[PDB]
RNA sequence: AAAUUGAAGAGUUUGAUCAUGGCUCAGAUUGAACGCUGGCGGCAGGCCUAACACAUGCAAGUCGAACGGUAACAGGAAGAAGCUUGCUUCUUUGCUGACGAGUGGCGGACGGGUGAGUAAUGUCUGGGAAACUGCCUGAUGGAGGGGGAUAACUACUGGAAACGGUAGCUAAUACCGCAUAACGUCGCAAGACCAAAGAGGGGGACCUUCGGGCCUCUUGCCAUCGGAUGUGCCCAGAUGGGAUUAGCUAGUAGGUGGGGUAACGGCUCACCUAGGCGACGAUCCCUAGCUGGUCUGAGAGGAUGACCAGCCACACUGGAACUGAGACACGGUCCAGACUCCUACGGGAGGCAGCAGUGGGGAAUAUUGCACAAUGGGCGCAAGCCUGAUGCAGCCAUGCCGCGUGUAUGAAGAAGGCCUUCGGGUUGUAAAGUACUUUCAGCGGGGAGGAAGGGAGUAAAGUUAAUACCUUUGCUCAUUGACGUUACCCGCAGAAGAAGCACCGGCUAACUCCGGCCAGCAGCCCGGUAAUACGGAGGGUGCAAGCGUUAAUCGGAAUUACUGGGCGUAAAGCGCACGCAGGCGGUUUGUUAAGUCAGAUGUGAAAUCCCCGGGCUCAACCUGGGAACUGCAUCUGAUACUGG
């Protein structure tokens, strides 16, 4: 139910940098980006429509951590919403605790993220939660608890973060290691490099 | 202002009773069509009044034999 | 029977049986006199054997043998059958 | 005879009850007459558990329908605090 | 406010093309099975086949406030003591707390199981009249006075047993008359007729024949008319296939009369009439429980009817009735049959398609568990007893959902493996190393909620002649949990206990090396000596506590085309015509309002589906409200079109 091999795999497969790794180097210093995986990466074949929906499917995928079972649900659920499906399950996928964890600064990537959500290190509205799928609804206040605040990975995240870009919906006090979930966000402000239309193609045939 | 129904007369050999046919006017469920469906009644009719080919009114009461439980209220158009 | 509740119920149900058994045999002889009166004719003997069988079907039909239905049904069939004499 | 009673409805370990008239020799959750109401005995008190309709349950009783012990403590609770 | 916002194609006939046409695939789904593998939890599901046969335990009892009672244990008791004189230990007493057996009342017709039969004696929808209805409930009345028995018991006695027989005794709210008798039954009427039962709590005095009568309250009893509920009955429409089944029917169709039923009725009988059903499929044959619903589909449809809920049928096979308000009765009765068992050989006993379970059949489906703590049920004034319903637990990855099997750093990129143009590339930050963390599992400590009640006390009110008893209402006290070591929380230790399956020629994401049309693969179109198709390895792809294969339904399949197809040559115009039933029908006026349309009412069970919220840490799941249930009937109108 989790993905525990090798990381940068992902990320030559996909060709583009998923950010499975803190950032305390360039992926280039660590691994051929520009290449695809195993004997025969240095080929490139022609891909297929059914290629490109499949890549870009696990591309959001592997961004976001979440197996086949529990994307499926995400795109029943964003096409039984009304509106445009596609931010919908991007939506939905922004909404999890682990990625909003992560977003907020208190973990360098969203495997340990994760782990600090699920070792019941996180609160939401005071509540220890520790569901990885937890959908993070607005006003929701997430914070360490009191006896996690002594970690050095939340530092050292807390820190990999401001080096990082800054979230218009995050609201987060880095002495407090506490953050607010103001809002959804939406189409304009996740990335614009992931066809949405995509996953609904490939979730449509 | 009683619930009745009407149809013509098609048997009368029998005694003190009459066998009253009620067409309708059904579409058919799949294909759409208006069918017609004939609906076959053993009426009681009392005086022997009925011929037929007489459009007869009739209505429900209890049952008066094995196959009768219609009984006959008044005689519309008589066999011409 | 297995249950002792069945075994009770059983010889109760048998000791009923032949009080009801009786009791029914009383009326239905009381009535057969009714309807041989009819028979024969007599109009005298029929209301004589009508006024004899009145009460003590009513009775049997008071204490939960036959229905007050079966009774009334009776009673009104032996009537207009004794009316069709005299 | 007929009778209000409850109807243990839920899941496991979190039962969900809906005041029901039935007639008393129908099963629990079997065939009933009327739904008057409902009695959430987890309930957070931050919420309702108890919506029973008292003018349905008092027109039942006034027609011989009989209520049960813990119908009529919740018909006594529900009085007491409205 | 929302609650139809919904529709994909590909491979394969040919040297090639277009068309036709079938086969196959990509999607969902399952009561699944098998193969490899397998950490935890929540919620559900779990004999689809042999309605085959069943060992064993339990699944329906309850009331002493109906009754005679006392056999058992607990007490009171009068009288006799072992005697270590305050332990008193046995002789007799229903005196009472209770209670075995027995009569009696209620319940065993509910609850639980299965789908054999049933193609309409059923189910669904909508109507109807000729009916009954225990317990619950409203109103009005009555509730008087007697008798004969009988179980238990006693004595004798027959049987191996099962179970009886005879004689005597006793009780009742058991049974039977009498009186009474109407808004009840019969009858137009006069009149005639029909019922009952007590028990319990307490008590001021008056009167007691020392049991108590007398007062009050509760409860029970009988009669009638209603309510509610349940059930019985009738009609119309709908509800599989076959014409290689076209005629069927003698109680058959109807009528009069007798009987019968709670009730209408050929329900039954006598007689009379000669009918009735059928091409709109009667009759016959095969299959089949029906529905809300479930799966699939854009929809229309197709398939289906496990769990949950309603209805029906069945209870070893065939038949029958008895009791009862209700049965022709799963755990009742009688008979017959097959089978199994006990036997003293004369006779007996039994029916898991109740809960577990066994053998068998099968590819395949679980424990001979805990508790009545909650809900419901039976009985009881109540306490309470019973409850394999039910609440839970055990087993199974069977499904859905959630979480974990770590995280960060980590190179000239170690070793080995594989490939190599022998340069190197890849496995690969992957590992090792370093720093950190401890969800879940393991050990220990705290700890909700499911619990309402019930009991004992007092106080108030009502009732009453009564400041008793009883009912209701406040408060006080001591308690009521199978789950259970609960959920949840806290502490400890250590990456420590936790990743596999399928695939990589095209369809279809994923490529190289090595070993001869053989071995083998294959869902549809490879292998005859450098095979991306066989087998192994490296690498990769997709899913992931699962993964594949098989079986099955729908989709794609517009491939049964109503929505939505065709027939010159691809399958398809009868050889031609006349013509009954049927289908359709020029044009105008009037009328009707059957089809059609509009509005309203009733109904369309709950659950499910969908929408907005709520509670489980999230989800699954549970749940509030709404929408929906596209249908049917009735009533009132419209008159353009179809019909008369």
């Amino acid at each position: 139910a989790r993905y525990l091999g090798p990381k940068l795999k992902l990320s030559r497969r996909e060709g583009t940098d998923l950010f499975l790794k803190s950032g305390v180097r360039a992926i280039d210093t660590k691994c051929k980006i520009e290449q695809a995986p195993g004997q025969h990466g240095a080929r490139k074949p022609r891909l297929s429509d059914y290629g490109v929906q499949l890549r870009e499917k696990q591309k959001v995928r592997r961004i976001y951590g979440v197996l086949e079972r529990q994307f499926r649900n995400y795109y029943k659920e964003a096409a039984r919403l009304k509106g445009n499906t596609g931010e919908n399950l991007l939506a939905l996928l922004e909404g999890r605790l682990d990625n909003v964890v992560y977003r907020m600064g208190f973990g360098a990537t969203r495997a340990e993220a994760r782990q600090l959500v699920s070792h019941k290190a996180i609160m939401v509205n005071g509540r220890v939660v520790n569901i990885a799928s937890y959908q993070v609804s607005p006003n929701d206040v997430v914070s360490i608890r009191e006896k996690a605040k002594k970690q050095s990975r939340v530092k050292a995240a807390l820190e990999l973060a401001e080096q990082r870009e800054k979230p218009t919906w995050l609201e987060v006090d880095a002495g407090k290691m506490e953050g607010t979930f103001k809002r959804k966000p939406e189409r304009s402000d996740l990335s614009a490099d992931i066809n949405e239309h995509l996953i609904v193609e490939l979730y449509s045939k | 202002k009683i619930r009745t129904l009407q149809g013509r007369v098609v048997s009368d050999k029998m005694e003190k009773s009459i066998v009253v046919a009620i067409e309708r006017f059904v579409k058919h469920p799949i294909y759409g069509k208006f069918i017609k469906r004939t609906t076959k009644l053993h009426v009681h009719d009392e005086n022997n009044e009925c011929g037929i080919g007489d459009v007869v009114e009739i209505r429900e009461c209890r049952p008066l034999s094995k196959t009768k439980s219609w009984t006959l209220v008044r005689v519309v158009e008589k066999a011409v | 029977a297995n249950i002792k509740s069945a075994k009770k119920r059983a010889i109760q149900s048998e000791k009923a049986r032949k009080h009801n058994a009786s009791r029914r045999s009383m009326m239905r002889t009381f009535i057969k006199k009714v309807y041989a009166a009819i028979e024969a004719g007599d109009k005298a003997a029929a209301q004589k054997a009508f006024n004899e069988m009145q009460p003590i079907v009513d009775r049997q039909a008071a204490k939960g043998l036959i229905h007050k239905n079966k009774a009334a049904r009776h009673k009104a069939n032996l009537t207009a059958q004794i009316n069709k004499l005299a | 005879m007929v009778t209000i009673r409850l109807a243990r409805h839920g899941a496991k370990k979190r039962p969900f009850y809906q005041v029901v008239v039935a007639d008393s020799r129908n099963a629990r959750n079997g065939r009933f007459i009327e739904r008057v109401g409902f009695f959430n005995p987890i309930a957070s008190e931050k919420e309702e558990g108890t919506r029973l309709d008292l003018d349905r349950i008092a027109h039942w009783v006034g027609q011989g329908a009989t209520i049960s012990d813990r119908v009529a403590a919740l018909i006594k609770e529900v009085n007491k605090a409205a």
